[PDB]
RNA sequence: ACCAAAGCUAGCUCAACAUACUAAACAAAUACAAAAAUACACCAAAAUAAAAUAAAACAUUCACCUAACAUUAAAGUAUAGGAGAUAGAAAUUUUUAUCCUGACGC
RNA sequence: GUUUAAAAGAACCAACUCAUCUAUGUGGCAAAAUAGUGAGAAGACUUGUAGGUAGAGGUGAAAAGCCUAACGAGCCUGGU
RNA sequence: CACGCUUACAUCAGUAACUAAUAAUAUACUGAUAAUUAACAACCAAUAAACCAAAACAACACUAAAACGUUUAUUAAUUACAUUGUUAACCCAACACAGGAGUGCACCAAGGAAAGAUUAAAAGAAGUAAAAGGAACUCGGCAAACACAAACCCCGCCUGUUUACCAAAAACAUCACCUCUAGCAUUACUAGUAUUAGAGGCAAUGCCUGCCCAGUGACACCAGUUUAACGGCCGCGGUA
């Protein structure tokens, strides 16, 4: 008989069977059956400048480290809009029906990169 | 596994089409019906059995088309016609003197003088002499020709009595119908079908009869010569 | 005539018999695929 | 009747709706909030889905009433592959023109001129046929379909071998698949002969008319064959997306407009595939009747008026080894009425090159009887051909 | 037996070293030698030819009304090759006045051309017939897109015997790396016709170019120095081919090596480049046992691609060159010897 | 003298209590031929338990037999049964909260 | 391949398909084989792939044959 | 090459022992390191219309009526390079099994080795040859043979099918001939219509198939009809 415990992969099955091995899809097929490549699927690497970047893999033994405070929702709203809205609040003009001055975002679908869809993989 | 039939065709077609036999199995896949499978590899033509059909509503008068060409047909025992008439062609079954460039007639019109019947031409019973052979009678009027259609065999009318024309089919039983019903006159191509001789066991295979079975079984009570009397005559007519 | 050699190899026969789709489509597989879980077995399907 | 639909193969009917929605005022608790199915809820009814922004490959064929091509009357368009039932006689009342059985004289002189021959013809056309039918190809017995348009292809190389003996056949040029349309009302009957034929000869220089002032005179005494059962536009396409304007295969400005010879091939390997040598002729009438008026609407108009510089067209139809030789004058425009003056074709029929063609030599009881090579050979009919070829010189 | 599949219209990057190598195979840039001891024959109407020329260039680019092309693309393939088609035609039916030779010549449209030879040894590195010695083969199932047959060879450019300073470059490398693929069919050796054809010799080749190997492709693959190498080995590969089919033919092969060098020409095609070649099979006997003692090699000359047209546009040639005019008249001009 | 022999542990078993009951992992892929990112649908179904056995056979019958009412009595009583084998209640009565959970179990 | 105006459920005989007779083998090469010899060999022919008919059944040119090496009715689990 | 097995393939190194039914060493054991690179193959348009005219060198025909296609009109993202199969001495039979295995090429230019070493007892298996006789052996001319021919009967008309694994037949089927059952439509029969389709018997052909409805069946719902329905077709005594 056959095997079971092995992993069902295209090199062990007939000429009809040729599964792929989880690479993404780069376009589709044409007209003479040819394969038409879509250049906004293939993915574009971002790759900044790394003349002038002065840093390193490694750091210095002797350098210190510091204590494990992982970054909070709450510690990042008091970081970039507690002290605009408690400013705002101060000067009176605090508005609870706008909050796109402070980076709120009501609707996802209007930028490019969404946070909950994640248009972005990484 | 159900599967499906090969008859998915709702367009009408003069060409061939081809069919998938099966071999008395039902949709399910058991034997239905024994003796059935493996025979030579057929096409289907599509045949016309209403045969008073005009093209184009406007003008639903009587209406003559032209034979083409009388074919050999491997679905029926008969001979088919190619008819052409207008902008559509159609396969008939051919009559038995139907030849390649003859005219045939196709008439829904009673009268009270009766017509002179050919052979390709197709009337009502109402307008068809008393003794006349017909042929592809219907039951009711635009149903369709389920009636006599075998090679050689035809029908004969018997009396119109009352609007309602009684006809005598091959099987000597006597049919009731309205007189408006359409019918084929003259006999069916290929009369001598049943003179033809089967010269071996293999043309059945061709044919497509696989051999009877080998057990040996004994005759019931259902054997013997029954003389039975002639079954009343089937009426189709709706009487309120 | 010789016998033993009553098993001959093809993928697609395999799969379509005892494949995972062949024993969801049905419910008797799926209890199929329920015993083999309860029993623990590595492997449920082909 | 009998409908030619069978219920278990035709589309199964929608399940009957749950019972929830026929009570009045009351909402139905349904599946669609957990986006799927789930027993003992409802079926939700869902309104025709709508892609906001549309796709191309994704989007349902729009209608043939919504084209902005699409009219109301039919038109009985003639393509490449149409057959006709009546071939010659639906070709003939569709064109308005008269057959004639023998070629032109003017091409009968051409070809019996001994002095037209090339070289060595015999041998030439024969090492044609056998190089065709078997040399071309790797294979031992070669198919029509590659047979036939190398043996055309050898036959008019062996015509254009002439060009040293006559320096005027170079103001010729060949093409290939050109869209042509040629539309014409013609008793109440909207037909346009459109498409693309096999081969097509242009030259520079216009082809000199061939009929007779006798003979066109005499057209007008003769009355077309008409058939009553069967209507003259049996077995064009019946469409309603079509476009009335005479536009031949090439722009304005070709510089080489006069159509000389259009070459129709038989090439399928099936008999049902192929055409019937009626067919085939009744096509090429058709065609070459399509080329002859878009080159009279080109150089004259669209108005409907008897041409008194009639229009020759030639044509040759190839099944592989039979030819169907044709020449086409058209003498008119009008052709709504059947009572004018009417074109004029000579079609030479059932032209055999070669009888049989052996590509392996028959044994029979241990001896060869029949060697390879074409048995039965007839140079008329490349006589006629070099005849067609050289008419416009 | 299995043999290697050698493509003329290859995407290799360096592929015409490799064909060389295959095929010992010496190339030469520029024309051969030219015989100038020819009679003051080329008297010919250039204008005439280049009206010719420019009618099936804007019949073929302009004026023939085909069918409703959707994508904007504008593939070159259906554009050129009736182009080609048409080219071919009118300048032979034009110079068989001056050339006899053309209009007894045979025209062949897309007819394959086959050769089917051996070269060198090769220990299995695999199998169960491994360490065993094994002949390296070679098919070339080659299309051309039009061919000119004639009866008569066409005369020599070189001595057989011709010495080359230059020497046939070999590869420290499996032919697998090329990228090259075995495969298993049969083997035929195909001059465009059977034998039984009385016109056993080739005059000249046209080879278009596919859409795979464009300049623009190229440019976008980053692969600018292979524009002129997939010119060079489909050159190396057909024309050989066609000599060796011719030369077996006639009855010479490895052990029978060729007494006569066979010559033929070829013309390849961009879509809008031209490029001519001439090579000259002097020596067949490409085998081990054969190739032991055996100093002849096989010479293509070649010339660099120069555009025949520039940016056409609306029924008028913007710019045209007469040079690429002028080879291909003499490449159809040239004619066998007279006896 | 070879072959060999002996360990005391891995762990299991039966109960009590118990939060109240489909453990952990789930980045991607998983009911396309599972672990294969990506196209205009179809989705779902129920209809009694039987027999092996006992009645020394076997035909009506044959406790439990994957449906909660537990315990002390009534009581193996009334009843049901080829009145045979066997089956078998109820009315009415009794039942004091927690720890003291481990093992004359391997 | 040969004989035949024949692709004639014709004839001789290969590939191929069956298995008439004999001799070895009988825990054997083999839970049905080897060798010789046989029958058909253009057909009711062999055969590849894929699907269907499932046991109170299927299928059967009836041998009560075959339905994964034991079938007068498969095997596994449960009743046990 | 397809199907199937998955690294058993390649290089180096080792084999005291494990695999080879024994060694030598190694494609079959062990360890490390590498490998199969696409042009071949897989995935690779729909919607309507014109389309009756076989493949067998297809000229043209036969019957058993036969897979394999173009053109026209409307929409088909348009922009290099996508993804997957590429080893092998291999698969199914507990085995490195004298077995079973589809297709295209050739009969060697490719594959391999019947003997581990001796002697030449019996018995056993295979072959060759044999005086004179030539079936006298034996159930039978089984087997073998320098033969490889001609006849007579029984049973089946014939070709064919059957008890995979003790029976290939005189058994079954079979063309032909007979009985019954059905007047009809969208999944078998059948996209058929009594010259048709089912349930059966017997067996081509030729001469025939004789008598019987008393009993049991079946039609007739009782009489009555049916044996090419189940089945039966005589005693006792004397006489030329
Ligand atoms: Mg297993
Ligand atoms: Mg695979
Ligand atoms: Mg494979
Ligand atoms: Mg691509
Ligand atoms: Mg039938
Ligand atoms: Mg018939
Ligand atoms: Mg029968
Ligand atoms: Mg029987
Ligand atoms: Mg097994
Ligand atoms: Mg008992
Ligand atoms: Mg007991
Ligand atoms: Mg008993
Ligand atoms: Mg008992
Ligand atoms: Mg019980
Ligand atoms: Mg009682
Ligand atoms: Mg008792
Ligand atoms: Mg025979
Ligand atoms: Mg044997
Ligand atoms: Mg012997
Ligand atoms: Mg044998
Ligand atoms: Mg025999
Ligand atoms: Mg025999
Ligand atoms: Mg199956
Ligand atoms: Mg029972
Ligand atoms: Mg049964
Ligand atoms: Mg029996
Ligand atoms: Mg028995
Ligand atoms: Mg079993
Ligand atoms: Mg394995
Ligand atoms: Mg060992
Ligand atoms: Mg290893
Ligand atoms: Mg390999
Ligand atoms: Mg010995
Ligand atoms: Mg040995
Ligand atoms: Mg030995
Ligand atoms: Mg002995
Ligand atoms: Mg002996
Ligand atoms: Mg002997
Ligand atoms: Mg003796
Ligand atoms: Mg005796
Ligand atoms: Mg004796
Ligand atoms: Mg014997
Ligand atoms: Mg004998
Ligand atoms: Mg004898
Ligand atoms: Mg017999
Ligand atoms: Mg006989
Ligand atoms: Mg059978
Ligand atoms: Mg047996
Ligand atoms: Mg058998
Ligand atoms: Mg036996
Ligand atoms: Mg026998
Ligand atoms: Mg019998
Ligand atoms: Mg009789
Ligand atoms: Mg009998
Ligand atoms: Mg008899
Ligand atoms: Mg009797
Ligand atoms: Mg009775
Ligand atoms: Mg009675």
């Amino acid at each position: 008989g056959a095997d079971r415990m092995s992993k069902w992969t295209s090199k062990r099955g007939p000429r009809t069977f040729c599964k792929g091995r989880g690479a993404k899809g780069t376009g589709f097929h044409g007209r003479d059956g040819k394969f038409v490549q879509i250049k906004e699927m293939i993915p574009e690497l971002v790759v900044p400048e790394l003349a002038g970047f002065k840093l390193k893999p490694y750091v210095n033994y002797r350098a210190p480290e510091g204590t494990d405070t992982p970054l909070t929702a709450k510690q990042l709203f008091l970081e970039t809009a507690a002290p605009a809205i408690e400013k705002d609040f101060k000067a009176g003009t605090f508005d609870p029906e706008h909050l796109e001055k402070y980076g709120f975002e009501p609707t996802q679908e209007g930028k490019l990169f969404q946070l909950y869809p994640k248009n972005f993989p990484r | 596994a159900t599967s499906v039939s090969w008859k998915s065709r709702t367009k009408y077609t003069v060409m061939p089409v081809k069919m998938r036999k099966s071999g008395g199995r039902n949709h399910t896949g058991q034997i239905q019906v024994h003796g059935i499978g493996g025979g030579h590899k057929q096409r289907y033509r599509m045949i016309d059995f209403l045969r008073f059909r005009p093209e184009h509503e406007s003008k639903p008068g009587p209406f003559e088309e032209k034979v083409i060409a009388v074919r050999y047909d491997p679905c029926r025992s008969a001979d088919i016609a190619l008819v052409a008439g207008g902008n559509r062609k159609r396969w008939i079954i051919a009559t038995e003197n139907m030849k390649a460039g003859d005219t045939v007639l196709n008439s829904d019109h009673i009268g009270r003088m009766a017509v002179a019947a050919r052979e390709g031409d197709a009337h009502p019973l109402g307008a068809l002499p008393v003794g006349t052979l017909i042929n592809n009678v219907e039951s009711e009027p635009g149903r369709g020709a389920q009636y006599i259609r075998a090679a050689g065999t035809c029908g004969v009318l018997l009396r119109k009595v009352n609007g309602t024309a009684i006809i005598q089919l091959p099987s000597k039983r006597q049919m009731q119908v309205l007189e408006t019903c359409i019918a084929t006159v003259g006999r069916v191509s290929n009369v001598d079908h049943n003179k033809r001789v089967i010269g071996k066991a293999g043309r059945n295979r061709w044919l497509g009869k696989r051999p009877n079975s080998g057990l040996w079984q004994r005759k019931g009570g259902w054997a013997g010569r029954k003389i039975r009397p002639l079954p009343p005559m089937k009426s189709y007519v709706k009487l309120p | 005539k010789a016998r033993g050699n009553e098993y001959q190899p093809s993928n697609i026969k395999r799969k379509h018999k005892h494949g995972w789709v062949r024993r969801l489509r049905t419910p008797t597989g799926v209890q199929v695929i329920l015993r083999r879980m309860h029993k623990g077995r590595k492997s449920l399907s082909h | 009747a009998y409908e030619w639909g069978v219920r278990s193969t035709r589309k199964p009917e929608p399940p009957p709706l749950d019972r929830v929605y026929e009570i009045p005022g009351l909402e139905p608790i349904t599946y669609a909030g957990k986006m799927h199915f789930m027993p003992g809820l409802a079926r939700p009814v869902f309104p025709p889905w709508d892609p906001g922004w549309t796709h191309p490959k994704f989007r349902r064929l729009p209608p043939l009433h919504e084209h902005p091509l699409y009219k109301d009357q039919a038109c009985y368009v003639f393509h490449q592959r149409c057959r006709l039932l009546e071939g010659v006689k639906q070709a003939l009342w569709l064109t308005k023109t008269q057959l004639i059985e023998g070629l032109p004289e003017k091409v009968l002189r051409l070809a019996d001129d001994p002095r037209n021959h090339i070289e060595n013809q015999d041998e030439r056309v024969l090492n044609a046929i056998s190089h065709a039918r078997l040399w071309h190809s790797t294979e031992d017995i070669p198919k029509r379909e590659t047979y036939c348009p190398v043996i055309v292809d050898s036959l008019i190389q062996l015509c254009k071998s002439q060009i040293l003996k006559h320096p005027s056949l170079a103001r010729r040029i060949c093409a290939q698949n050109n869209t042509l349309s040629a539309t014409w009302n013609r008793e109440s009957i909207l037909l346009q002969v459109h498409g693309s034929s096999g081969a097509r000869l242009n030259a520079k220089d216009p082809l000199p008319p061939v009929a007779s002032q006798e003979e066109v005179e005499a057209t007008k005494n003769h009355v077309l064959e008409t058939f009553y059962p069967i209507s003259p536009t049996m077995g064009l396409q019946e469409c309603n997306v079509y476009d009335v304007n005479d536009d031949t295969g090439f722009q304005e400005g070709y510089p080489y407009p006069c159509p000389h010879t259009l070459y129709f091939l038989e090439s399928a390997n099936l008999r049902p595939r192929r055409f019937q040598p009626d067919q085939l002729r009744a096509k090429m009438i058709l065609f070459a009747f399509g080329s002859a008026l878009a080159q009279a609407r080109l150089l004259y108009g669209n108005d409907s008026k008897v041409l008194e510089q009639p229009v020759v067209v030639q044509s040759v139809g190839t099944d592989g080894r039979l030819f169907q030789f044709l020449v086409l004058q058209l003498n008119t425009t009008d052709l709504a009425s059947d009572e004018g003056v009417k074109n004029l074709a000579w079609v030479d029929s059932d032209q055999l090159l070669y009888q049989h063609f052996w590509c392996l030599p028959v044994i029979k009881k241990k001896v060869v009887v029949e060697p390879v090579g074409p048995i039965g050979f007839q140079p008329e009919t490349f006589r006629k051909f070099l005849a067609l070829y050289l008419h416009g010189a | 037996f299995m043999k290697y599949v050698v493509y003329p219209q290859t995407f290799a990057l360096n592929a015409d070293n490799w064909y060389q190598s295959f095929t010992k195979t010496v190339f030469l840039s520029g024309l051969p030698p030219t015989p100038a001891k020819l009679e003051p024959e080329p008297t010919l109407d250039i204008t005439a030819l280049r009206e010719a020329v420019c009618d099936c260039l804007l019949q073929e680019h302009f004026f023939l009304r085909r069918k409703k092309r959707a994508p904007v693309i504008q593939d070159r393939e259906a554009i050129a090759s009736p182009f080609l088609d048409q080219l071919v035609a009118s300048l032979t039916g034009l110079l068989s006045v001056h050339n006899p030779v053309l209009a007894a010549a045979a025209l062949d449209c897309k007819r394959p051309v086959h050769f089917f030879w051996l070269r060198g040894e090769e220990i299995i590195p695999r199998g169960h017939r491994k360490g065993r010695v094994d002949a390296l083969r070679y098919q070339i199932n080659d299309k051309p897109h039009n061919q000119i047959r004639i009866s008569r060879q066409l005369p020599e450019f070189v001595p057989l015997d011709y010495s080359i300073p230059i020497e046939v470059p070999v590869m420290s490398c499996k032919p697998d790396k090329l990228p090259l693929f075995k495969r298993q069919y049969e083997n035929t050796i195909f001059i465009g016709s059977k034998t039984a054809d009385p016109l056993c010799y080739g005059h000249t080749q046209f080879h278009l170019l596919p859409d795979k190997l464009k300049r623009e492709k190229l440019l976008k693959q980053n692969c600018a120095d292979q524009i002129e190498v997939v010119f060079r080995a489909n050159a190396i590969a057909s024309l050989f081919a066609w000599t060796g089919a011719q030369a077996m033919y006639q009855g010479f092969w490895s052990e029978a090596d060729v007494t006569r060098p066979f010559v033929s020409q070829g013309v390849i095609t961009d879509g809008k480049y031209f490029s001519f070649f001439c090579y000259q099979l002097n020596t067949l006997a490409l085998t081990a046992q054969a190739d032991q003692n055996n100093p002849r090699k096989n010479i293509c000359w070649g010339t660099q691609s120069k555009p025949l047209y520039e940016t056409i546009e609306d029924n008028n040639v913007k710019g045209f060159n007469d040079d690429v005019l002028l080879q291909l008249v003499q490449f159809l001009l040239n004619r066998p010897k007279e006896d």
